[PDB]
RNA sequence: CAUCGGUUUGGAGCGGCAGGAUAAUGGCGGAGGAAUGUGGCACGGCUUCUGCUGUGUGUUAUAGCCUCUGACGAUACUGCCA
RNA sequence: CGAUGAUUUUUGCCCUGCACAUUUUAGAUGGAUACGAAUAAGACUUUUUAGUCGCUGGACCAUAGCAGGCUGGCAACGGUGCGCUUAGCGGAAAGGCUUUGUGCGCUUGCCGGCGGAUAGCAAUGUCAACAUGCGCGGGGAUAAAUCCUUUGCAUACGACUUAG
């Protein structure tokens, strides 16, 4: 028999499996399209949400009963130290996907990102990037044969860049390592600016503008083991239920002689990887800045 | 099938009252001659009061083509069973010999209207001796005078399953 | 006939199934197979109708969970191999092995571009369609039901026929000469016994 | 029924030299050259003289043998546009709100920009194909010359100038406005 | 000028040569139908065959009536001396070829194997010079 | 002198079957070369040989032979039937044989 | 491996004989006739008439065909060979 | 599936030149012998008229030597293998394709001399590539992870983020 009354569904389907994200750090899924007329730029930042805070605004949309009206809103500040340029990758186009043929460093990596690379740092040697280190006898060679070889067959050249974690209030020592895609300007343009940008550090102020609408990459608030009422937002079952309210009625019908898929069960609940679009940028303060 | 064109003679069996009974030819297009006297019976009991034990099998001999190696067209005269009524056409056949053109016939009822052995009776097979003769289009087309015409795309059969050189369809 | 120990079909030009059975009995006894150039097979009957056979399969999948379904890849070389699969007992050790001595892809990869490529006359489109009949090509279906490498392709694709006319001319240029010096060589002593031989 | 042979006589004429190899027609004349493929056609092409081209097909059923006269028609066409050419007129057509049209060019493509068409504030813009030229008349009001050596490229045009007009949710044979193809001729008068 | 490209055909008619068998030669006397022809020649039978059955020669026997009888076909074929124009061209030769090499011995393919090293070695001393 | 062969080569291509039941007795062998039931008559009544490798030495040797005969042809592509002393185990479908040019009647 | 005996599957198997319309055809000779009319002839459009070609005429000419037939001579097919 | 960092002061590890022996083979037993495209089309020449080629790979290359030995001469100054060695190209899974000079061989292009027997009238009559192990030689480098305590950006427990 049908359902008496027709009700949507209760959650997305398009967000499948609701399980832990891999990893803490959002990992971009898709970087904007290239276009080679572009000046040569950066194409995402790594920050820190400090806090959310008010603002008070001059609203300006002509047609709103709220025109020329001040408006109340809520803000997020994000703690952006700049990011310091240590890498760059070059990727081949496959008829299996992109592909990463070569990766080079710079010649001097500091200590909050050589941490990244191990799991006991006071217990090790610190041993990481020495050999690649010495790579730099005086002339490097193999370092301009590799960035010959970028420039030569990748197409999508990608900067290894990591946060200064040291600037933050946090306590991690570690810092974060991502790579961000360089988009505008022909290969060989990418490789010369990630070349020219070793060991230097990038700042906000040159990769987002204010009023530009940027996206956010994180993983979300977790909750753990979760329960069908408050993971999906079902329905509670009467007060006066046999062995309890808060919970799925009918899991599925006889046939299939499955549980399906689609059908609401407890489960970890938070700590996704979200990627939300269409976010503002009220403002870009500086450090240096003291008001 | 395999035909050949078989004379069949025939009569009633002699009776004190009629000791000579008339002769009854037949041409009989069958596979053998099992067959022929078997279609013969078939075709006087649709025609005259005799059956196969009131009757008897006088002759059964070939009629071999007057010229197998000489390019004729022959207008066949058929009636046919459908899966409906009875219907009766005339169709024309180009071939060197008559039994040619009748096994050209079995397979193209059968191909056309579904029209079996058993459903199909020949009428008569005439060859068409003059141009004016000819009715259907389907074969007049090979009546004209210097007729050339090529044959565009051939396919040659490979004996081998692997071609290590690139195909081509040239004649 | 002869018992090759790699068999490279230049699959341009040929139709999906005929060509599928074919290499099923050859992985089957033994033969080990490499098919190249999948996106350049074809299917009869116009893109269409093949677009809508695609549908009718991607429409099934398992119910009560969509992962343990039937996996419909796009690929041409995988849509090769979804039909050679089906004409292979896949479900014994011997199908097993018949279908390990298979490899499909799509373009020419090393180290197949500089090997020599057959063609199956008896699965060939040109020789075995009537000439007026519609046909499909198994890259555009594939970029139609979600392939999303047929311009990279297509890129390697005229790289590599670049590089092969390079090394078409040098070998034409290399065979006329010895053409000729051959020629000098003819009718001496040697040359005219081998005519007598039929050689 | 598999007609042994069929054959067409395409006519040139004097200034016109046809070329076709492969199934590719290369008709040049005073006025240009146009190109066609005819490779989805299974057809001969014999050269009876510098006046008289045969078409030929060979044991053709109805389909195929259908599938000969269009292309006669079609390098026909071709002919006739590249040594008379093709001119495609059409009128304006309303009842109450005249329609604007104007021949502007965006982004460096021509356009035509069909405004107040019922009075909506729609604008239309009709991309105009290469090697099609259009024209706002001087002699007739509320005319629009389509001119070009490509018949095909040209009434395609006419087209999807006709069809951008169409009128929505009214009864069509009350509400005639839009744009109609009234005069389909050649450039040179004959 | 137009400059059409033609197709340069073998076409069915009467007086065209045929190979049957892959060994006889025969002449195309009549034509049946599109599929069938009657044939006629000085070494085979005259009779009705399939076209699938036969392969069109490039040599066609000229000035022959339509439905001539098999005196008049040997008559012409002598006349025209179809034989030899066969013989001449490079597909009977290859046959020819193709037929001496199938009746050598194992004592001929060593001679030819030696003979081919010799003439190995005299195209390779030509070719380092040119 | 590169080459050495004085056999034919051969495959183990199946045993003599129905489509549900099969027969281990008579084994089917494709001849290279041989594509027609006249060219297989020649190979009638020829040796066959299996040549495998086993774990343990014998005499010596790793080498194992097992023995047969071509008997029939079989079907009309120039596959023959093969006898052997010891049917051929079913992992062999595939496997190469050696087909021998003895008994000679040339 | 050879030979034997029994069963059995074959060969591009070979030869001899018989029958049929004592095959029908075909080749040769004779008789007659016609057209999808060869040559020729008469009008033509493109060719220094460069398998030129079309349309008419009529009956083997610078091709031939068809029907009837007279004496031969084969083969096919089906049987048999102790 | 890819790129990248570091890879045990242990008698352990990596690379490489040999040599010996082992387990395995979905199954070497001369060579996987490379344009592309069309097919009612291709490729040559004269000319764009025409002629010719294909009509299958039964092809081409390689192939003679105790499973290929030991020796000699003649003719050419070639061929081929191995070894260093020069340069270029190849990123789709490049891991290969050409190339420079040079040394050692062999050369069946031709002519010779010596040797093979007995495995007995057949018995696969044992000759291959991959890998591992072990003895040397030549170089080369000198780590981490987990438990534990801590953390709460996490969390039923594992796991996770941290710090030591």
């Amino acid at each position: 028999s049908h359902r008496k009354y027709e009700a949507p569904r209760h959650g997305s389907l398009g967000f499948l499996p609701r399980k832990r994200a891999a990893k803490q750090r959002g990992r971009v899924k898709s970087f904007p399209k290239d276009v080679k007329s572009k000046p040569v730029a950066l194409t995402a930042f790594l920050g820190y949400k400090a806090g959310m805070t008010t603002i008070v605004r001059d609203l300006d949309r002509p047609g709103s009963k709220m025109h020329k009206r001040e408006v109340v809103e809520a803000a997020t500040v994000v703690d952006t130290p700049p990011m310091v340029v240590v890498g760059v990758v070059g990727y081949v186009e496959t008829p299996r996907g992109l592909r990463s043929l070569t990766t080079v460093w710079a010649e001097h990596l500091s200590e909050e990102v050589r941490r990244r690379f191990y799991k006991n740092w006071y217990k090790s040697k610190k041993k990481a990037f020495t050999k690649y280190s010495g790579k730099y006898a005086t002339d490097a060679k193999q370092v301009e044969t590799e960035l010959a070889r970028i420039k030569k067959y990748a197409s999508v050249v990608r900067v290894l860049a990591h946060t200064q974690i040291k600037k933050t209030p946090l306590s991690q020592k570690k810092a974060h390592l991502a790579e961000i895609q360089i988009n505008g300007g022909s290969v060989s343009d990418k490789v010369d600016w990630a070349k020219e940008h070793f060991e230097k550090e990038v700042s906000v102020d040159s990769v987002f503008e204010q009023d530009e609408m940027i996206d956010v990459i994180a993983v979300t608030k977790g909750h753990g083991f979760e329960g069908v009422t408050h993971r999906w937002g079902t329905k509670k079952l009467p007060r006066k239920t046999h062995r309890g309210l808060r919970k799925v009625a009918c899991i599925g019908a006889w046939h299939p002689a499955n549980v399906n898929w689609t059908v609401a069960r407890a489960g970890q609940n938070g700590y996704h990887h979200r990627t939300s679009i269409n976010h503002k940028v009220y403002r870009v303060g500086k450090g240096t800045d003291e008001a | 099938s395999r035909l050949n064109e078989y004379q069949v003679i025939g009569r009633n069996l002699p009776t004190e009252s009629v000791p000579e009974p008339k002769l009854f030819r037949m041409r009989i297009f069958a596979p053998n001659t099992v067959v022929a006297k078997s279609r013969y019976w078939y075709f006087l009991q649709k025609l005259h009061k005799v059956k196969k034990a009131s009757g008897e099998i006088v002759s059964v001999n070939i009629i071999s083509e007057a010229k197998p190696t000489k390019v004729k067209t022959f207008g066949i005269w058929l009636r046919y069973e459908s899966r409906s009524g009875i219907h009766n056409m005339y169709k024309e056949y180009r071939d060197v010999t008559r039994v040619g053109a009748v096994e050209t016939m079995y397979q193209d009822l059968a191909a056309r209207h579904r029209a079996r052995f058993r459903s199909i009776h020949i009428l008569k097979v005439v060859e068409l001796e003059k141009t004016d003769d000819v009715k259907r289009q389907y074969v007049k087309q090979f009546l004209t005078k210097d007729l050339k015409f090529p044959l565009p795309h051939r396919v040659q059969k490979s004996k081998k399953l692997f071609q290590a050189t690139a195909p081509t369809t040239f004649y | 006939s002869s018992f090759e120990k790699v068999v490279v079909i230049d699959g341009k030009g040929h139709l999906l199934g005929r060509l599928a059975s074919i290499v099923s009995k050859q992985i089957l006894n033994g033969q080990k197979v490499v098919v190249v150039r999948c996106e350049e097979l074809n299917i009869s009957g116009e893109f269409f109708r093949n677009k809508l056979k695609y549908h009718d399969y991607l429409r099934k999948a398992t119910r009560y969970n969509k992962k343990k379904g039937p996996f419909h890849f796009r690929a041409p070389s995988r849509i090769l191999y979804k039909a050679i699969r089906g004409m292979i007992p896949h479900k014994t050790a011997r199908g097993k092995a018949a279908l390990e001595r298979l490899k499909v892809f799509e373009g020419v990869p090393p180290p197949y571009d500089k090997k020599k490529r057959v063609v199956v006359p008896q699965a060939l489109r040109v020789l075995r369609l009537k000439p007026g009949r519609k046909y499909t090509t198994v890259g555009k279906l594939s970029s139609a039901v979600g392939w999303k490498y047929e311009s990279v392709v297509e890129k390697l694709e005229e790289k590599r026929k670049v590089q092969s006319a390079e090394y078409y001319a040098k070998k034409k240029a290399l065979t006329k000469k010895l053409n000729a010096a051959k020629a000098s060589t003819a009718e001496s002593e040697a040359a005219q016994k081998l005519a007598a031989f039929g050689y | 029924m598999k007609y042994i042979q069929t054959d067409q006589i395409l006519d040139i004429p004097e200034g016109v030299t046809v070329d076709i190899k492969a199934r590719v027609v290369k008709v040049t004349g005073p006025r240009g050259e146009l190109t066609k493929d005819l490779k989805h056609i299974d057809v001969t092409f014999n050269k009876i003289n510098n006046r008289a081209i045969k078409i030929t097909v060979h044991n053709g059923d109805r389909k195929h043998v259908a599938a000969l006269r269009t292309v006669k028609s079609l390098i026909a066409n071709l002919i006739t546009g590249v040594t008379k050419g093709y001119k495609y007129k059409m009128r304006f057509v309303y009842a109450h709100f005249p329609i604007n049209v104007n021949i502007i060019k965006k982004d460096g493509q021509d356009y035509v920009e069909i405004r107040n068409f019922l009075g909506e504030k729609r604008v239309r813009e009709v991309k105009i194909h290469e090697g099609v030229t259009m024209e706002i008349s001087s002699t007739q009001k509320d005319e629009l010359i389509v001119s070009g050596n490509s018949l095909e490229a040209v009434s395609q045009n006419a087209a999807d100038i006709q069809q951008i007009c169409r009128v929505r949710n009214k009864d069509i044979r009350k509400f005639l406005d839009g744009i109609y193809v009234s005069e389909r001729g050649t450039i040179v008068e004959e | 000028s137009s400059t059409v490209k033609a197709a340069n055909w073998r076409f069915v008619e009467v007086g065209r040569v045929v190979l049957v068998d892959n060994k006889e030669l025969a002449t195309i006397v009549e034509i049946i139908d599109q599929k069938r022809v009657l044939i006629d020649g000085p070494k085979i039978q005259r009779q009705a065959i399939a076209l699938a059955k036969i392969v069109l020669t490039p040599i066609v026997l000229p000035n022959l009536p339509r439905g001539s009888r098999t005196a008049t076909v040997t008559k012409k074929w002598a006349a025209a001396d179809i034989d030899a124009k066969w013989a001449a061209s490079g597909w009977a030769k290859k046959l020819a070829n193709k037929e001496r090499r199938s009746q050598l011995s194992d004592f001929e393919r060593f001679q030819v194997m030696v003979l081919k090293k010799q003439r190995r070695f005299a195209t390779k001393k030509a070719l380092v010079k040119a | 002198a590169e080459s050495h062969r004085l056999y034919v080569k051969g495959k183990h291509i199946s045993y003599q079957r129905s489509k549900s039941v099969t027969n281990p007795n008579v084994s089917l062998i494709q001849i290279e070369g041989v594509a027609s039931p006249k060219d297989a008559k020649f190979y009638l009544g020829k040796r066959i040989a299996y040549v495998y490798r086993a774990p343990k030495e014998i005499r010596g040797s790793k080498i194992r032979v097992i023995w047969g005969k071509v008997t029939r042809t079989h079907g009309n592509n120039g596959l023959v039937r093969a006898n052997f002393k010891k049917n051929l185990p079913p992992k062999t479908f595939g496997a190469s044989v050696r087909i021998m040019l003895y008994p000679s009647n040339i």
